[PDB]
């Protein structure tokens, strides 16, 4: 008693640790798995891509809303999105489904969230940096974009729309 | 009581200041819970509190007061006082009162801008959102207060090592030491952010700040800071709870190992808060993901060590079968209850965290109402409750004021309510999160935005009312305890209810290794440079400062 | 006395919850893929 409870307690403790490390390594494996699949596109690009947030909507690929989408491969379209204080340009965003859309998103003011409801596109958008994410839409219809990073009084009302043509 | 234990006073002043903060912050809680239940209660609050300007001014105040002011002041209380009484040594009093004044001067200075709607930027304060200088200077001085606290404890520890040459650091002190060292390393992120960017910016020395480096440096501190909130509660759970339960801490070495591992892995994991950030390598994120998974381990041990100790306790109290030991615990004692329930909610809390920390899985819930669901089970539940229950032994010990049967049952209501509410809220927030409902959002001002969350919006309403009532009862009781002129001096000079430790033969060699703190602190410091070094070097090379904005 | 059946009980609940959560969201991740 007490001392007999010590050893047993310490024994099952070692077993518990062995098991807990093993379960965590299983998790580590299943994540690595997704890192090898298509679904891994949603991870923002690692390389820094610096822009001017004060000159963003006056020159360059974000200046004209009409030029926002660009066919850049046989089934690849790059969309230049701009999330700004309380909205998203272009609105709505139009893209074909079964095509790989490569978003390149920035802001001219402060930090925004870009969260496409129903997908894995959830990225932070930084003033003076480009958030590059890759995704394929498999279902067509109107996907709603939400700002999920506090950006000011009008943050709760900052919504956008992605249009993926069947 | 104060002249030979003057540490007793200073410790009370931290705790009082800390419980005021907690109250003022918590007021906004109910309203936010209602807001997430699609009910707009703010014109009512704005009537009551005419200074409040926005939902977001409220949210700033709720974060800062609770998760920053309350939690720090409670750690500065426990993680100085508990070692002091174990060692039976006096902390450098000159230094102790200096740290209190800093925390108080700092709190007032920052408050003035917060209350003046001059820095509605939330507790994260992400640039380019530009707050009033006195917010940043106030925060600084508030957080540097802990650098005095580090010193204080190291001083105590050195001095004890001198009078006991070659003896192993006692348990609590060991916890306190690795604690304050870990915080020291961890604080370096935020201090740099402040010193290099946020201070000169707010003062107007510069006109821009890079958001990417700013939030990187932020999170270097950002993650460990939550451990900084957790460990003072862990210290109480490991060394006082088992005595409140009627048993013993079943392993000294385990507790040491848990804490050591926190020292090691607390800081080098910040990228799990930046999974959705650009300009950071996906490999570095996978790495920080794995180390994050590892930082789970310490709490996994904690869970067994602690559940054993309470089973054992339950057993001595005449425990029954598989579940008998549960019923034989002192459920009439709020000091036992509060932290046990906290631990219950911590199970769903942890599972939440591990999910968040799985890299690619973060995209499902990042910035959604799930995240606030996660952390109210951690900080607002486990930490706060252990903090609340602990008044039942700590307040008397400090003041000599007893606790009547009424106040004991009052507490019991408060404790159960707070726990039920939080649980109810947790179901709400997680559910809403999976349903893509964002956080930091005044969503009751756009009622038609999220119809798909009909039913978990009910829970959020329900929590808000339950937790309102619990809050008012807390204030009523807490003040009933501090405002009574009942005093027994002899219970003020009653030793803390530290728990006995069970110890075996194998301990010696393992504990000995763990008492090589200087070596472990250098190991920990290296891990920090290995994880953050390569990336910080890369951002600092390519600084792209953008100008400030005020959007409130 | 003996085996910490109670503690083992607790860590089982903990483990199971973790799996509910982890596997649950791992599904939702692919569902939104
Ligand atoms: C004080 C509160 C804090 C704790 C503690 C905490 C725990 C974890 N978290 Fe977290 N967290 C994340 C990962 C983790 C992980 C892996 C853990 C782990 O430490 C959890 C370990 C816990 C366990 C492994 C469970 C142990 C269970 C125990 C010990 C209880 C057993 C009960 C017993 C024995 C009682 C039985 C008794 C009887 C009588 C039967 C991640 C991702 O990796 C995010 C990013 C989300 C995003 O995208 O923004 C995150 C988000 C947050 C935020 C949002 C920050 C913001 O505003 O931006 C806060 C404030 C926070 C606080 C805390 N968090 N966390
Ligand atoms: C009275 C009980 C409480 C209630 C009803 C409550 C409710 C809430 C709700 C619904 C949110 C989400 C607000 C949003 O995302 O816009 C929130 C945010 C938050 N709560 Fe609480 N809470 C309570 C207590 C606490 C406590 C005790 C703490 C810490 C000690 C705490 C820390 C936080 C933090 C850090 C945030 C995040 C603010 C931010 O995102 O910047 N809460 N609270
Ligand atoms: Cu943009 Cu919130
Ligand atoms: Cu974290």
């Amino acid at each position: 008693d007490e001392h007999k409870a010590h050893k047993a307690i310490l024994a099952y403790e070692k077993g518990w640790l062995a098991f807990s490390l093993a379960m965590l390594f299983v998790f580590i494996a299943l994540i690595a798995y997704t890192l090898a699949t298509h679904t891994a596109g949603v991870i923002p690009a690692g390389k820094l891509e610096r822009v001017d947030p004060t000159t963003v909507r006056q020159e360059g690929p974000w200046a004209d809303p009409a030029q926002a989408v660009v066919q850049t491969g046989p089934n690849q379209y790059t969309v230049y999105v701009l999330a700004f204080a309380f909205g998203y340009q272009p609105n709505p965003i139009e893209v074909p489904q079964g095509a790989e859309i490569v978003f390149k998103i920035t802001s001219p003011d402060v930090i925004h969230g870009f969260h496409v409801e129903g997908t894995n596109i959830n990225v932070e958008v930084l003033p003076g940096e480009v958030s590059t994410v890759r995704y394929t839409f498999k279902r067509p219809g109107e996907y709603r974009i939400i700002c999920n990073q506090y950006c000011g009084l009008g943050h709760q009302n900052m919504f956008g729309t992605i249009v993926v043509k069947e | 009581v104060y002249e030979a234990y003057p540490e007793k006073k200073a410790t009370l002043y931290f705790l009082v200041l800390g419980f005021l903060a907690l109250i003022v912050g918590s007021l906004f809680g109910p309203f936010q819970a209602l807001n997430y239940g699609n009910v707009d209660a703010y014109p009512l609050l704005k009537r009551l509190l005419p200074f409040v300007q926005s939902y977001y001014q409220g949210l700033t105040l709720h974060g800062v007061l609770n998760a920053i002011v309350f939690t720090q002041l409670f750690a500065q209380a426990i993680m100085v006082y508990l070692p002091a009484r174990e060692l039976n040594m006096r902390p450098n009093m000159g230094l102790m009162w200096l740290s209190w004044w800093m925390a108080f001067i700092g709190l007032v200075v920052a408050a003035l801008p917060l209350l003046a709607n001059e820095a509605t930027v939330l507790y994260t304060f992400y640039p380019p959102l530009k707050g009033h200088w006195a917010f940043y200077l106030g925060a600084s001085v508030f957080v540097l207060s802990t650098w005095v606290s580090i010193y204080i404890v190291l001083d105590l520890w050195r001095r004890w090592k001198a009078a006991n040459p070659g003896k192993v650091t006692p348990l609590v002190t060991y916890m306190a030491v690795v604690f304050w060292l870990m915080w020291f390393l961890a604080s370096l992120g935020l201090v740099l952010e402040a010193v290099l960017f946020l201070l000169p910016w707010s003062f107007g020395l510069v006109e821009g700040v890079d958001p990417l480096v700013a939030r990187t440096l932020f999170w270097w501190t950002g993650h460990p800071i939550v451990y900084f909130w957790l460990l003072p509660a862990y210290a109480i759970i490991y060394t006082i709870l088992p005595k409140q339960a009627g048993g013993k801490l079943v392993s000294d070495p385990m507790a040491r190992l848990a804490f050591l591992l926190f020292l090691l892995l607390s800081t080098p994991v910040g990228f799990h808060h930046q999974f959705a950030d650009p300009g950071i390598d996906p490999t570095w994120k996978m790495i920080h993901s794995v180390l994050t998974l590892f930082v789970a381990v310490p709490s996994l041990m904690t869970a067994f060590t602690v559940a054993a100790s309470l089973e054992f306790a339950g057993r001595l109290r005449g425990g029954r079968g598989l579940f008998g030991w549960i019923r034989a615990l002192p459920w009439d004692n709020p000091a036992f209850v509060a932290p046990v329930l906290g631990l219950l909610g911590f199970i769903p809390g942890g599972a939440g965290g591990i999910v968040n920390a799985s890299f690619t899985l973060d995209y499902v819930v990042h910035n959604t109402a799930w995240v606030p669901g996660h952390f109210h089970l951690q900080v607002a539940s486990l930490v706060t409750l252990t903090a609340m229950g602990s008044l039942y032994w700590l307040l008397p010990n400090l003041t000599g004021k007893p606790i009547s049967d009424a106040q004991r049952r009052l507490g019991l209501a408060v404790v159960w309510l707070w726990f039920l509410g939080m649980m109810i809220m947790a179901v709400g927030l997680h559910w809403a999160g999976l349903l893509n409902v964002p956080r930091r959002a005044y969503i009751a001002q756009v009622p038609d935005a999220y119809p798909h969350a009909a039913v978990p919006m009910v829970f959020n309403v329900l929590a808000g009312i339950v937790l309102l009532v619990a809050l008012l009862l807390f204030i009523y009781g807490l003040f009933s305890v501090l405002l009574s002129r009942e005093r027994k001096p002899e219970l003020a000079e009653a030793p803390l209810p530290f728990a006995e430790v069970i110890s075996g033969p194998e301990d010696r060699r393992l504990v000995l290794a763990m008492d090589r703190i200087g070596f472990w602190f250098a190991v920990a410091a290296i891990l920090v440079v290995l994880a953050y070094g390569p990336t910080l070097v890369q951002l600092f090379g390519h600084l792209n400062p953008v100008p400030g904005w005020r959007l409130w | 006395e003996e085996k910490p059946k109670g503690a083992l009980a607790v860590i089982l609940v903990l483990t199971l919850t973790i799996l509910v959560f982890w596997l649950g969201v791992y599904a939702v991740f692919f569902a939104r893929g």
